[PDB]
RNA sequence: UUUGGCAUAGUUCC
DNA sequence: AACAGAAACAACGGGCGGAACTATGCCGGAC
DNA sequence: GTCCGCCCGTTGTTTCTGTT
């Protein structure tokens, strides 16, 4: 069809516990960041890259209605592994799991949001890189990826 | 020495590097031993299974276990595998002046008859005329069948699978009766002829007196028959083998007992056999071939790994590259993104004044002389791809004019200048992401030539016998010609036989259904039997034609298409019990 | 049958699209016969929708300035009306028609470049 | 193009000629040999605005055991034949007192139509051809053996011969290729000639169910 | 009018081996003089070259009808 | 002169 | 406008080698 | 002595045209 023709490529998370994806501009907003040129600050470090931009136009571009932390939280929380009735307690949820079971790795404190963000952004940055043919694809027999 | 090339022997040793390198190369072997095995092991059961119960009744017949008609004679001829020989026709590849040097026996010379046969017999061959008539009949005869060993053996395979093997019979007729070669005999060949005539008469594969049961007995030994009329030739028997009364006797003889002990038992178990017979093989075996391809035939899919479709050309089109580089881009597919250089869309108002400096000229030729949207979408055409495929701007231009209708505008430059520049303009529903849609859809839809689902087509000369085209000279003999053959990726078998300057007897593709919904149910067979005789025979291993056509017949026998699975083996009309022991036992109980 | 599909949901989209585009009263361009010097053959044939004759005119004007300075490169009338003729009686609308006269107004330029006759 | 538009409808007549041939109608030697530009002359080189309309190449030929029993071969000149097609079909051929015609199509037939010509089979018989499906003559393939139908008197000298019951011969079904070909119904029964490598000849029989 | 085959097949000469060995081991008169055997199945095969196993072979055709051909009557192949 | 079963692991042979 | 015939896509379920030989753990829990 | 990893045949859902 004529609009998925447009658009071509869009880039999707899934965040565990949840119940279906996520596109990805909808976590970075959820994190606390608003404008483009912020997120793009976190994941195209070098603004020279015209190809890059363009494939990240279309990703963007779902960025039309949601525009605040809140309704990002919402969006994000209301598909939870049991939907909640209200509102508080699903936005509540979507907190938890963006604070708790999303790169648990990277850090768990309150205030690890500027860190998780830029993990994030490095991710969409190598997926952006292997989509553009810059770096080989792994390999799961490869042994230094394996403990 | 970077990937793997091992210089030295084993005597010498392998260095580090070299030994791991060997090390990774046989894990392969290994592996592929170790993986084979199950899947060699299921296709036999699988084949068990759909032919377990096909026997050979007492009436000859081959009947599954509801008395079902599979194969009218069994092997199409009625004899059993293990008692049949290799041997060679003999009439089929000689010319014409050969074969009647060879076969037609001069009565007139005198001197050949006065050498080879005897005084008696000399005088009585030059005075009776109704013995003239006779052997003139015999080569007259003779003619006859060479013609339908032709028509039968295109290609000129003279090798063949009989059950008497009568050159070696008639060297132990001459080593019995001590026959002495140097000498002139005493067999006359009115007494060959009437001998093989009266012979032929108790070789009876099937019995009757009807004019149906007489057809297809004459149907069912003509080729063992005119092999033995080639060989118990009057001229060959008094040229080359020279025997006697009392041996020509033997020889019929032994030739009557030799055919009635190779015929086939009713009771055989010829499913049973057959199902080994093809399975066995499966253990021990840019396209697919072997247990992928033997998986793929049995279970036939509509989405086969590596459709292929091989196409012969007819004419000047067969020789000269021209036409076949030309038939070449008629039948492989192309849209406009193989031939776009690049595209932009632009907003250029001023029909005048161009944002783009290069169309100037052209652009104002084509406004001078007549609402409009402002927007443009300006491509370019790769010279390189454009010039390839012999394609023209013009034809580009009305192939977008079909494609949309008058409700785009389009202006091209030739291919005089450099630069050859498409600009299309629209003569909610906002235009510049109607002109993405546009742009998309033109680069991935248009079809500008080819026949769609046809990906990528070769061409080479062929170098097998097989995809030779042979043909027979004025003077009888077979002459292998070298024509153009095409083998695309992708299958549409229909579209390509409509093709103009294609041959619509030879060409032929590998995917079974498109065979089916083409070509019906024995061309269905036939091809099934091709694929299985090429997958077979691919490791240069032999297995009997009767086993094959046994299979193709029984996956063939109902009208449609037989996959030899839970599906193919429940769709049969049997009882309960023989589809419960396969692939579904408690639904099919129940369901019954 | 997925491309069929594409091509249905992409035909729907354009002509959607295209009908927005389309205003109530498409003005039925009228024809104008030719005028009595009119020198085009079959100058009064509405077979080409939206061609007029003054078209028609401007084009045979382009092939005799083109043939007139191809003959004064080389040492008339007849000539750029039967090449128009056929143009017209080829082509089936009129975007093609104004390709294949300019076509023909190249190949005379580049005929008269190389020194020959067109 | 035009060219190509002529060189299909030449190709189309001439497969329904040799189908014809076949079906045992009576078609003469220079009907079935014509050249691309014999047919050019005789019926239009020019298709689009000339005189071959896809109508006057409409056929009627009798077969040759009776001049009464006759059929048509017409040519639809819309892309999706309709029922009002459909029966203005039929009320040419019950006004001309003929049961059989085939009709070519451009495209394809609605459902609607194919269950209205279903429908009226025993008054009378109508099969559909696609444009591309007469292009070739499947029966030339070399991969086809040669099929001959079978009288109802040589079916019941055979069943008797064999001590068959019809349920125990192989089947082919009425809408494949080669039964559309002959224009088999259900139980006719085919002999199939072909080629052997171990015998040199075998004839097969095939029950249309 | 008989059609099945004149010669004994493999299985049916098999078969009634088997069975007439089994008779004979169950005590049963011979048809043959025994020139000294004393293995039934010995004894049976005797019999059998010399064409007097007293069986006639019921052979079912497969409409249903079915022929009695004597071993006498039977070409012994092998 | 009387009879346990379920699961997992390793090994032999094509 | 109501109805009906045919088709594209999505979800669900069954199917996946043959033999053979050793060993070891376990067959319900609280009151 | 009581309670506690891939393929492909069916069927559904939904959709898109034809008739009257």
């Amino acid at each position: 069809g004529a609009k998925k023709s447009a658009i071509g490529q869009r880039i999707v998370a899934t965040l565990p516990y949840i119940k279906q994806e996520v596109p990805i501009i909808i976590v970075f907003r959820a994190l606390g960041f608003v404008s483009d040129r912020d997120i793009l600050e976190h994941i195209i470090y070098d603004f020279e890259d015209p190809e890059m931009m363009e494939m990240v136009k279309p990703s963007l571009d779902e960025a039309f209605v949601i525009q605040e932390q809140n309704v990002a939280l919402n969006f994000i929380g209301s598909r939870g592994a049991k939907p909640g009735v209200t509102k508080e307690k699903r936005i509540k949820y979507a907190k938890e799991v963006l604070q708790k079971e999303m790169l648990p790795h990277v850090g768990v404190s309150d205030f690890c949001e500027t860190k998780k963000a830029y993990f994030l952004g490095y991710m969409v940055h190598r997926l952006l890189l292997a989509a553009l043919g810059r770096r080989e694809l792994d390999d799961r027999d490869h042994y230094g990826n394996k403990r | 020495e970077s990937r793997g090339f091992v210089e030295n022997s084993y005597l010498a040793g392998l260095t580090p590097t070299e030994f791991f390198f060997h090390a990774m190369g046989g894990r392969e072997g290994l592996i592929d031993t170790a993986v084979k095995t199950a899947e060699t092991g299921y296709i036999q059961r699988r084949l068990i299974k759909s032919m377990e119960s096909v026997m050979v009744k007492y009436d000859a017949t081959v009947r599954n276990s509801i008395n079902q008609v599979v194969q009218l004679r069994y092997g199409e001829d009625g004899l059993a595998g293990e008692s049949v020989e290799f041997q060679n026709l003999a009439t089929l590849k000689p010319s014409n002046k050969a074969f009647e040097k060879k076969f037609r026996f001069d009565y007139t010379n005198e001197r050949a008859l006065r050498r080879t046969l005897q005084e008696d017999l000399v005088k009585d061959v030059l005075s009776n005329a109704h013995i003239q008539n006779e052997l003139e009949r015999e080569f007259e005869r003779m003619r006859e069948d060479r013609e339908v060993l032709r028509v039968i053996f295109p290609t000129g395979d003279s090798k063949v699978v009989l059950p008497c093997n009568l050159l070696r019979m008639i060297w132990n007729a001459q080593k019995i009766f001590h026959i002495n070669p140097r000498l002139p005999s005493d067999l006359h060949p009115i007494k060959v002829v009437e001998g093989v005539k009266e012979l032929s008469k108790k070789l009876v594969i099937v019995n009757g007196d009807d004019p149906l049961s007489r057809q297809a007995q004459e149907n069912a030994t003509l080729l063992f028959n005119i092999h033995l009329r080639s060989t118990l030739c009057s001229r060959r028997m008094a040229e080359e083998f020279r025997l006697s009364g009392e041996a020509f006797d033997w020889l019929l003889g032994e030739i009557e007992s030799k055919f009635n002990q190779a015929i086939a038992h009713p009771g055989e178990m010829v499913g049973a056999l057959a199902a080994q017979s093809l399975g066995e093989p499966a253990t021990q075996m840019n396209v697919t071939l072997g247990v992928p391809r033997l998986k793929e035939l049995i279970n036939i899919s509509k989405k086969p790994k590596t459709p292929s479709l091989t196409v012969f050309l007819l004419g000047q089109s067969a020789r000269d590259a021209e036409r076949a580089k030309d038939i070449l881009c008629r039948l492989e597919h192309t849209t406009l993104r193989k031939v776009t250089a690049n595209t932009a869309i632009y907003y250029d108002p001023n029909p005048q004044s161009t944002v783009v400096a290069e169309d100037q000229e052209w652009v104002n030729v084509y406004y001078e002389m007549p609402r409009i949207s402002p927007w443009l979408l300006r491509v370019e055409l790769d010279r390189k791809h454009m010039t390839d495929r012999k394609l023209t701007m013009e034809q580009i231009a009305e192939k977008i004019n079909a494609g949309f209708g008058d409700d785009l505008n389009c202006i091209f430059n030739d291919d005089n200048a450099e630069k050859l520049v498409l600009r299309i303009r629209i003569m909610k529903m906002d235009d510049d992401v109607f002109l993405r849609c546009i742009e998309s859809n033109m680069l991935t839809d248009m079809t500008l030539q080819g026949i769609e689902q046809i990906s990528k087509v070769y061409m080479h000369l062929p170098q097998t016998d097989n995809k030779k085209k042979i043909i027979i000279t004025e003077d009888g003999e077979f002459k292998a010609l070298q024509e153009w053959i095409l083998e695309t990726d992708g299958v549409s078998l229909m579209r390509v036989l409509s093709e103009k300057d294609v041959d619509p007897v030879r060409t032929t593709s590998n995917d079974i259904v498109e065979i089916f919904t083409v070509l019906g149910i024995e061309a269905v067979r036939k091809a099934l039997e091709r694929e299985l005789y090429h997958v077979i025979s691919f490791d240069g291993s032999y297995v009997n034609y009767r086993h094959l056509a046994l299979l193709c017949d029984t996956m063939t026998c109902r009208g449609h298409l037989m996959a030899i699975t839970r599906h193919g083996v429940n769709r049969q009309d049997t009882g309960p019990l023989m589809k419960c022991s396969f692939e579904e036992t408690v639904d099919v109980l129940m369901e019954a | 049958g997925r491309d069929e599909a594409h091509k249905r949901e992409w035909n729907l989209f354009y002509q959607k699209q295209m009908q927005l585009r389309k205003g109530k009263d498409p003005k039925i361009e009228e024809f104008v016969p030719p005028d009595e010097n009119c020198p085009l053959k079959e100058a009064s044939s509405r077979r080409i929708p939206r061609l007029t004759v003054k078209a028609r005119e401007h084009c045979l004007r382009l092939l005799e300035e083109a043939l007139s300075s191809n003959r004064q490169s080389t040492r008339l009338r007849a000539k750029a009306v039967e090449l128009e003729h056929e143009t017209f009686r080829n082509a089936k609308v009129a975007n093609l028609y104004k390709a294949s006269v300019l076509k023909k107004v190249a190949d005379i330029h580049r005929a008269s470049k190389d020194g020959q006759p067109y | 193009d035009d060219e190509e538009e002529t060189y299909r409808l030449w190709k189309i007549r001439k497969t329904i000629m040799q189908l014809c041939h076949d079906r045992g109608y009576l078609v003469t030697q220079d009907g079935l040999d014509q050249t691309l530009e014999e047919f050019k002359a005789q019926f239009g080189g020019k298709p689009s605005e000339g005189r071959p309309r896809r109508t006057d190449l409409t056929v009627l030929v009798a077969h040759n055991d009776d001049p009464t029993d006759q059929m048509f071969v017409f040519f639809p000149e819309e892309p999706k034949v309709g029922i009002k097609t459909i029966k203005v079909y039929c009320q040419r051929m019950q006004e001309e007192n003929i049961t059989r015609a085939l009709i070519v199509v451009q495209q394809g037939m609605t459902p609607s139509a194919k269950q209205s010509l279903v429908d009226m089979a025993p008054k009378y018989i109508l099969e559909q051809f696609l444009q591309q499906e007469l292009l070739i003559n499947i029966t030339e393939h070399e991969l086809v053996p040669e099929h001959v139908v079978m009288t109802k008197e040589e079916v019941t000298e055979l069943l008797a011969r064999y001590k068959l019951r019809e349920n125990q011969l192989p089947r082919i079904q009425a809408g494949d290729p080669v039964a559309r070909y002959f224009g088999i119904k259900r139980g006719q029964v085919v002999k199939i000639i072909r080629p052997s490598e171990t015998a040199g000849r075998y004839i097969t029989y095939r029950l249309v169910q | 009018k008989r059609i099945t085959t004149p010669y004994m097949t493999k299985y049916e000469r098999a078969r009634v081996l088997g069975t007439r060995a089994l008779q004979i081991a169950m005590c049963a008169p011979v048809m043959v003089e025994l020139e000294g055997e004393t293995d039934p199945l010995l004894i049976a095969m005797k019999e059998l070259k010399a064409r007097k196993i007293p069986i006639i072979i019921r052979r079912y055709l497969p409409d249903g009808s079915y022929e009695d051909w004597g071993v006498d009557e039977l070409i012994i192949t092998d």
